[PDB]
């Protein structure tokens, strides 16, 4: 079947295409995008099949647009700095403890 | 004056169902349940219907594997701890004569093993309580006197004969 | 989607606790990574979404 | 069937009384027990704008069967009214079986090409196929049907690719 | 097992050479080069 | 009873759709718990059974039945210094520790 | 005849020796494991080689190249790219049979991102 | 060393929990102690899915 890129204006809503993180799809990013060491007198491989752009952990679900519309979707979740705090003179003087401590974020089932 | 505003607080899920509400369907896609790809894309929709039964036939096929042969998979490396993640035990762990087996066993919809066990009960003259009699009958009434997997009911049938065996038939049994 | 939109979507429960917020002088983001270009990206996603 | 429309109109009122909301189960059986009509206008000027939330296991065969209605009636306006209150937030989970969104959809489909101009047509083709549904033979000939009274027949090659 | 600790009171990847070698040069355990 | 429990389940199938995007999924992971829980909290699922620090760090009460002066005192002090000073063990295995102690010495 | 009369295609992975593996090939699997001051790279490893055994034997003659195993989070994505050869059915009940297996013995939410290519490609013939 | 540093020293102890008698070093391991703390399964499941028909 022909892939669906094809079927892609060209004004599109891309973050509707990659919402969230996906692997790189050579028949939904409508991209003519080549990676790879070129032979003697070739060129660097096509994506249909290209397993080193398959390797890469894209950022096609983070574009400028999208990251622009995630974030003005989550500041209803924000609160603001109380604003007599302007600088660290007074994060001293108001506040003299301060409590340092340390999250971790690896990979794994634990 | 330092104002320290109020800890705004959310679900688990906020965050996410934000940043879904953020995207709109995708047109020219198939739904997400099949693969991107062009040879595993369904075209028409007995083809879709196909590729999703043939998606939960392996599923099935998986949890019967499991739930086999749970040796395989009782160890445990997740914390925190994921319970839907583990195999699931469908026999009956007690097997002294007491109304503790009987209502494990109705705890598991065992109906034919539930009924022998009220028998077996009854042979051996012990009392059962009206509660786990009301349990039995909402079994079997529920079920027919059939296994969990349309029935009719059948004349003098199990549901029957446990009725008309109970001392004293409440609001509940009726 | 040209025509067929969603007419309202449900917007997650987001509440005004009545206890105090915490305040953090600072928060350092150290990430560690085997590629150069990856952590380049990921600055320049983090950095506009701190903008934003 | 006819006899029983003034006592299920009474229950309704009685429902309404007694402090008890219907939910989309009840209004689905209201409708099929009249459609064997102009009383799913009443329904949809009531549910316009509401959430629903599940009470009733009938509950999901309610679009389908208020669809029907838009099918037979061959009205569009209540037709984009039944899909909008379909749109209202979360109200999408009642659609109900794969079914039961073919029939829908197919339905909805079939009266846009008998009845929306041919763009407006065009546009409701792309959204909703094959995203939404994958569309049956009958339908297709219906869009060809639409594309010829449009006299838009430079698209035919298209749409039978599409077919293809 | 801990009594034994108790009395004793009182008084990097975990696989072999070759098969690491095997990985490490088909690019399967991640982050390995070559100096 | 089990009336209740099929008509409950009954009503969730009215609404049981397949997913329609990936954010969809996450939140199915996250809801069934199969998914973490984000900002990643390293202590989740974790509370020690609601001990306090003072369990963990003043483990000396258990020395009462110990003798009080001897050169046992000595020794078990040091042990409770040790235990006191590890984060690794929950505080039922340190008193299970000190009562072992206890028995040994008790037979001694 | 006489004594004096006497006198394989390769794709990108294979052709390209190990010596190339952050200078032209990449790495099959990604995970923090080995990252200074991480820990359980062995588990990590284990759980590679398993799952490339396993998937190699549940689609045999299927695979065209090496699985790709990402890690984000308790999430597992294998990146696999198979053949048109196998039928699309078998395909999906594999998926989700392969898939529902790993879940449950890994006990994390693994998930499977199948690629089908025509036919292998060749990348050069050494 | 001065008394007043040493059991000004040995007050800082109880406070931060630390041995306050100073027990040398080598009856001190005490301390050091207490401070700290499947082939079959990969076989078998293999076997048993080549068995049923789902591996090789």
């Amino acid at each position: 079947l022909p892939p669906r890129t094809e079927k892609m204006a060209v004004d599109q809503d891309w973050p509707s295409v990659y919402p969230v993180a996906a692997p790189f799809k050579p028949s939904a990013v409508p991209l003519p995008v080549r990676m790879g060491y070129p032979v003697k007198k070739g060129v660097p491989m096509a994506k249909e099949g290209n397993l080193e752009l398959l390797k890469i952990p894209n950022f096609l679900h983070l574009t400028p647009v999208a990251i622009k519309k995630h974030c003005e979707a989550l500041k209803d979740f924000c609160t603001e700095w109380p604003a007599a705090l302007d600088s660290d003179e007074k994060c001293e003087k108001h506040f003299p403890i301060e409590i340092d401590s340390t999250d971790y974020v690896s990979s794994g089932p634990s | 004056e330092v104002v320290i505003p109020k800890k705004k607080t959310w679900d688990k899920v906020a965050v996410l169902q934000a940043l879904a509400s953020t995207v709109n369907r995708d047109t020219t896609a198939v739904p997400y349940v099949f693969q991107d790809d062009p040879y595993l894309m369904p075209a028409s929709s007995l083809e879709s219907r196909s590729f999703l039964l043939a998606k939960k036939s392996g599923e099935n096929v998986a949890k019967f594997i499991i739930n086999s042969y749970p040796k395989y998979f009782q160890k445990d490396i997740a914390e925190p701890h994921i319970p839907c993640l583990m195999p699931e035990y469908f026999e009956p762990q007690i097997k002294d004569i007491s109304e503790a087996a009987l209502k494990e066993r109705i705890e598991l919809r065992k109906v034919k093993a539930s009924v022998d066990m009220f028998d077996q009960l009854l042979q051996a003259g012990t009392t059962v309580s009206l509660e786990t009699t009301n349990s039995l009958l909402d079994l079997l009434c529920y079920y027919g006197d059939q296994e969990p997997s349309g029935v009719t009911w059948r004349a003098k049938n199990n549901a029957e004969r446990i009725f008309s065996l109970m001392p004293e038939k409440n609001e509940h049994s009726y | 989607l040209h025509v067929d939109v969603p007419k309202d979507l449900t917007k997650p429960v987001v509440t005004i606790s009545d206890e105090p917020d915490i305040l953090y002088k600072r928060l350092s983001v150290l990430v560690k990574g085997h590629d150069k270009a990856v952590l380049d990206s990921y600055e320049y996603f983090a950095v506009l979404a701190a903008k934003e | 069937h006819v006899f029983a429309r003034s006592p299920a109109l009474q229950v309704l009122r009685e429902m309404k009384a007694i402090g008890i909301e219907p939910s989309l189960a009840t209004y689905h059986h209201i409708i099929r027990l009249f459609d064997q009509s102009f009383i799913i206008y009443d329904i949809m000027n009531e549910l316009m704008g509401k959430r629903f939330s599940p009470k009733d296991p009938d509950d999901d065969k309610f679009f389908q069967s208020a669809m029907s209605i838009c099918s037979s009636l061959r009205d569009l306006e209540l037709a984009y009214q039944v899909h909008g209150l379909l749109k209202t937030g979360d109200n999408w989970k009642f659609i109900g079986p794969d079914q039961h969104r073919n029939f829908y959809y197919s339905k909805f489909f079939d009266l846009i090409c008998l009845m929306e101009q041919i763009d407006v047509t065009l546009k409701w083709y792309e959204d909703l196929i094959p995203s939404a549904y994958f569309p049956h033979s009958q339908t297709m000939i219906h869009l060809l049907q639409a594309l010829d009274v449009a006299n838009r027949l430079e698209v035919i090659p298209k749409i039978w690719k599409d077919s293809k | 097992a801990d009594e034994r600790l108790r009395i004793n009171s009182l008084r990097r990847w975990r696989l072999s050479r070759i098969v690491f070698r095997h990985l490490a040069d088909h690019g399967q355990l991640s982050g390995i080069q070559r100096a | 009873s089990l009336w209740d429990v099929e008509f409950a389940k009954q009503l969730a199938t009215v609404n049981e759709q397949p997913l329609q995007n990936g954010f969809e999924e996450l939140i199915q992971w996250t809801k069934e718990g199969k998914l973490w829980e984000f900002p990643i909290n390293n202590e989740a699922g974790f509370d020690d059974d609601g001990s306090e620090f003072h369990e963990h760090i003043f483990l000396e009460k258990h020395l009462e039945s110990f003798p009080k002066q001897g050169p046992i005192r000595h020794f078990m002090e040091l042990v409770t210094c040790g235990l006191s000073k590890n984060p690794y063990l929950s505080v039922k295995q340190k008193v299970e520790h000190i009562e072992w102690f206890r028995n040994y010495f008790n037979e001694k | 005849r006489e004594l004096p009369c006497a006198w394989k295609p390769v794709t990108y992975e294979e052709a390209h020796a190990p010596h190339y593996i952050a200078h032209r090939k990449g790495w099959l699997s990604l995970h923090t494991g080995n990252l200074d001051g991480e820990d359980h790279a062995a588990e990590r490893t284990v759980e590679d080689v398993f799952l490339r055994k396993f998937m190699w034997g549940t689609f045999p003659g299927c695979l065209a190249d090496q699985l790709v195993l990402k890690r984000r989070g308790n999430q597992l994505e294998i990146c696999a790219v198979v053949l048109r050869q196998l039928s699309p059915h078998k395909y999906y009940f594999l998926v989700g049979y392969s898939e529902t297996l790993l879940s449950y013995f890994y006990k994390c939410p693994v998930r499977l991102h199948l690629q089908t290519v025509p036919s292998k490609v060749v990348y050069k013939y050494l | 060393l001065s008394e007043y540093a040493f059991r000004m020293s040995r007050l800082s102890a109880r406070l931060f929990g630390e041995v306050t008698r100073p027990t040398n070093s080598k009856s001190m391991k005490v301390v050091k102690l207490f401070s700290e703390l499947n082939h079959h399964t990969y076989a078998e499941l293999m076997q048993t899915l080549r068995f049923l028909g789902l591996y090789r």
